[PDB]
């Protein structure tokens, strides 16, 4: 079948920037193209139809060209609730072929996360395993280290973590990170302690708890 | 207004038969063309096939022995079945409303321009699970959630106070532990005037099971 | 590894200033470089980050659009480029190395800071 | 010097009396005598100022000789028709309006003189007089798409409210000026799930439906082309009745064939409840001539027989049955029966 590339795969913009995709197809489709807006948790949206068609209601800073092989999809003036996943899709020959897609980023200011710490619930200590959970609200660049230390020993292969989506307005991230925990080890220390470093952050943040106290 | 709802088991097992439904309102299946759509989690969108007003249906080559799609004029429905199963059958799966254009070249045009809210189905030989939900309670601005763990498959569904509180709210991405099971912690920011004032409970729905929780998060 | 620093001084309401960064016995190219001011009585906060050339340079809300942050590579120096200023603005500016090349924020060497002050 | 067709005004006006107190039932149809006067009153309509004037003309091509009111005003056609009994028509005309609607009379003067006046049913015109020169082409085409989509969705209106299921007058051709068909099939039915039902605008829908999967220049694909005062349009399959009668296209005007396809060229009714039809398999233009049919047994049909859908060509659906409750708008309860009770005439 007809295949399609995107470029780039993903990118980072500030609010008001010109931002442009690509997309080509393996052999000459006309302008038999359309573009699709998937805002994450959602079903795709056409955005643009026969290549350069706006779909109703679609506003005006969404735009775009190319006839052939070779597709542009340009954001005239990036918002903050642009960011999405953006992909462009054949109909040219059956069957009907998407791109890879292109991921939409928005870049803005330095946040630095607000970090919490949660103790296990009394009621989940009855079934044999203790969860720890801590949280690092709203924070923007992406990265950060998150680091679990029990009686001052630091933890490995022992969490799992789980960020959200870039926030729509804010444009910002979450992260949770959950230390899993037996019961029988779970008893054995008392100082459980979460340890945060960012790039907003002049030094690691840290927030523990003392187990019954 | 059409306005398109897919249906159907989220748990199959390998082998067996992937059946789904989509029910259309604010028209008629015998007015326009349709199309099915998967994704899988992370990854890009595929096309199943499609399916013109006559009800003939078209599909994609890579499925063309394994895919059967037909219309029930009585419902105002038309299905999706997938024979023979495997991992590679997990995945989001769509209904759309395929508009057509004949009136720029003899070659249609085609867009999926209505979808509908697409249904989750993951093919596993383990059995559903329900939800163990937990309180994440609080110790200016306080954090406080709800912590469900060990269910499976996916998705599940968290509200707060039945849709009353809806801004700073975090429900994190499910994590597949080593068990097998998933997990997620959904999570909100309030002010700390209110944790003895205001009353929070989360409301957390798992339907492949049929589990319906709410818990009350308190200090 | 030393990271020396210098370019602060004394400026009315209003004027500019050019902060430098030299760093000797590492290479900074492949490491980025945040700068962060401590006023009297208060913790030290985030100014601008700059990650490696072309990862981009990020900044904080109250330096949006009058700081602008660069780095020469060739040169080991970082700069902060500081108009605009307004008495708020003044504290004692340092410079840091995100040991992490995967930007997680490893603060681990600093700057002996320089004095930056506005005042009429 | 304009040629003006007084006898499809008196056969009009004929027309409007027998049918002003006829109540539209649930299956109420307009029959082939009616459909042939409301066929010629348009056509008419049209050949009495055929052409804009040279020096107030569209740079984009559209027919404002027929939408605009500076020609329409001047058509004697118009004019005439206006006037025509003491002006009794255009005092019937000016009590209707498309929510009042109840009656087969109502019906057929409402639709047909907003038609032949350039009006539409808010009352306002298809296209203003000083646009005629315009060189605007999104904003003429937008007048012109509005203007052909509300003729059909106002009957359709008029269908929902009466429950009515074959009442059909279809938007004339020159009214499809950079009109998309698909683009008025989906806008229509995407914004009113009633117009969906089974039983409300059945030849209403066959002729959209049709419109919709075969556009009106298909290039290189088309097998027949038809002209009528410059207005031309193109197909590749069968053209049953309702797409002739709705477009205003009659069998004797200038049929073009660029294939050795062989069509039915159905042209008039027989004593034997059959269709007699002229056939053309060369190349090159199809002259039809027979005599022109009067109202009573005229027909505009064509099948056609390609080798290389098929549903267009069967024969109780190209023609429009006289039978109003058996009238067949779709492929489910397509019927080929009945060919022994036709004729061929060459």
């Amino acid at each position: 079948d007809i295949q399609m590339t995107q470029s780039p795969s993903s990118l980072s913009a500030s609010v008001g920037d010109r931002v442009t995709i690509t997309c080509q197809a393996s052999q000459d489709i006309s302008n038999y193209l359309n573009w699709y807006q998937q805002k994450p948790g959602q079903a795709p949206k056409l955005l643009i139809h026969d290549a350069s068609n706006l779909e109703t209601g679609v506003p005006s800073r969404f735009s775009g060209s190319g006839s052939g092989t070779d597709f542009t999809f340009t954001v005239s003036s990036l918002q903050a609730e642009d960011i999405a996943t953006y992909y462009c899709q054949q109909y040219y020959n059956l069957p009907f072929t998407f791109g890879p897609g292109t991921k939409v980023d928005i870049k803005r200011t330095v946040a630095a996360p607000s970090v919490f710490i949660f103790p296990p619930s009394d009621e989940q200590l009855k079934s044999g395993t203790a969860s720890v959970v801590c949280l690092l609200n709203n924070f923007y660049p992406r990265e950060a280290k998150v680091q679990w230390k029990v009686d001052n020993a630091l933890q490995s292969g022992n969490s799992q973590e789980s960020v959200t989506e870039q926030d729509s307005k804010d444009s910002t991230y979450s992260l949770s990170s959950t230390l899993t925990l037996s019961k029988a080890d779970y008893e054995k220390h008392k100082v459980y302690a979460c340890e945060v470093t960012h790039q907003g952050l002049s030094s690691p943040v840290t927030k523990s708890f003392n187990r019954g106290e | 207004q059409v306005q398109l709802q897919e249906s159907g088991p989220g748990l199959v097992k390998p082998s067996e038969t992937l059946s789904l439904t989509c029910s259309v309102s604010g028209g008629s299946i015998s007015t326009y063309y349709w199309s099915w759509i998967r994704q899988p989690a992370g990854k890009g969108l595929e096309w199943i096939g499609l399916m013109y007003n006559s009800g003939s249906p078209n599909y994609n080559p890579s499925l063309k022995s394994r895919v059967t799609m037909s219309g029930d004029t009585s419902k105002n429905q038309f299905s999706l079945k997938l024979s023979s199963v495997t991992a590679a059958d997990t995945a989001v799966y769509y209904c759309a409303r395929l508009r057509y254009d004949f009136w720029s070249g003899s070659k249609g045009r085609y867009y999926m321009d209505v979808w509908g809210k697409g249904t989750t189905v993951t093919v596993s030989s383990a059995s559903t699970k329900g939800p163990s939900v937990f309180p994440l309670a609080p110790s200016g601005t306080a954090a406080l959630g709800c912590l469900v763990k060990d269910y499976f498959p996916e998705p599940v569904t968290v509200s707060w106070n039945s849709g009353a509180l809806t801004s700073g709210v975090h429900t994190f991405p499910a994590v597949l532990q080593s068990s097998g099971l998933y997990s997620l912690s959904s999570v909100v920011t309030v002010p700390s005037s209110s944790l003895g004032t205001q009353t929070y409970i989360c409301n957390v729905n798992h339907k492949p099971s049929n589990t319906k929780v709410d818990k009350k998060v308190e200090p | 590894v030393q990271l020396q620093e210098s370019g602060g001084g004394l400026v009315q309401p209003g004027g500019s200033l050019r902060l430098s960064c030299a760093a000797s016995g590492r290479t900074i190219s492949r490491y980025a470089m945040s700068w962060f001011r401590q006023a009297p009585g208060k913790e030290r906060e985030f100014v601008a980050v700059a990650r490696r050339s072309g990862d981009g340079a990020f900044y904080a809300d109250s330096v949006q659009g009058r700081f602008t942050v660069s780095r020469d590579d060739a040169k080991n120096t970082v700069y902060l480029q500081m108009n605009s200023l307004k008495p708020e603005d003044t504290a004692v500016y340092y410079c840091a190395i995100d040991s992490d090349t995967f930007y997680s924020g490893s603060y681990d060497y600093w700057g002996q800071g320089t004095q930056v002050t506005v005042s009429s | 010097v304009q040629d003006v067709n007084v006898a499809s005004i008196t056969a009009f006006k004929s027309m409007i009396d027998e049918t002003w107190d006829k109540k539209i039932e649930a299956n109420t149809c307009i029959s082939r005598k009616h459909r042939n006067i409301i066929h010629e009153v348009i056509r008419d309509f049209m050949k009495a100022y055929p052409k804009m004037d040279e020096n107030k003309k569209s740079p984009l091509g559209a027919p404002m000789q027929w939408l605009t009111q500076y020609y329409i005003l001047k058509n004697e056609y118009h004019k005439t028709m206006l006037a025509y009994d003491n002006g009794s028509l255009n005092t019937k005309f000016k009590t209707l309006n498309i929510y009042m609607i109840t009656n087969v009379g109502q019906y057929i003067l409402y639709i047909v003189f907003c038609i032949i006046s350039g009006k539409n049913h808010d009352g306002t015109p298809y296209i203003y007089d000083s646009e005629i020169t315009s060189n605007d082409k999104n904003f003429i085409n937008e007048r012109i798409k509005y203007a052909c989509k509300q003729i059909l969705h106002g009957q359709l209106t008029i269908a929902l409210r009466i429950r009515n299921k074959f009442m059909f007058i279809g938007s004339p051709m020159y009214l499809w000026f950079n009109v998309n068909g698909s683009q008025v099939y989906h806008d229509i039915y995407d914004r009113n799930a009633g117009f969906h039902n089974k039983e409300i605008g059945r030849l209403l829908y066959a002729f959209m439906y049709y419109l919709s999967i075969s556009g009106r220049f298909l290039n290189d694909f088309a097998l027949l082309k038809f002209t009528y005062l410059g207005e031309s349009w193109t197909f590749s399959l069968s053209v049953p009745e309702y797409i002739l009668y709705g477009l205003g296209y009659s069998v004797f005007d200038t049929i073009e064939k660029f294939s050795n396809d062989a069509i039915l060229v159905y042209i008039r009714t027989n004593n034997r409840n059959g269709y007699d039809y002229v056939e053309f398999n060369k190349k090159g233009i199809a002259k039809v001539t027979e005599d022109k049919p009067d109202n009573d047994k005229r027909i505009h049909a064509i099948r056609l027989i390609n080798d290389s859908h098929i549903h267009f060509g069967f024969r109780n659906m190209v023609i429009i049955d006289n039978e109003c409750a058996n009238i067949q708008s779709s492929a489910e309860n397509a019927t080929d029966t009945g060919h022994h009770q036709d004729s061929k005439i060459n």
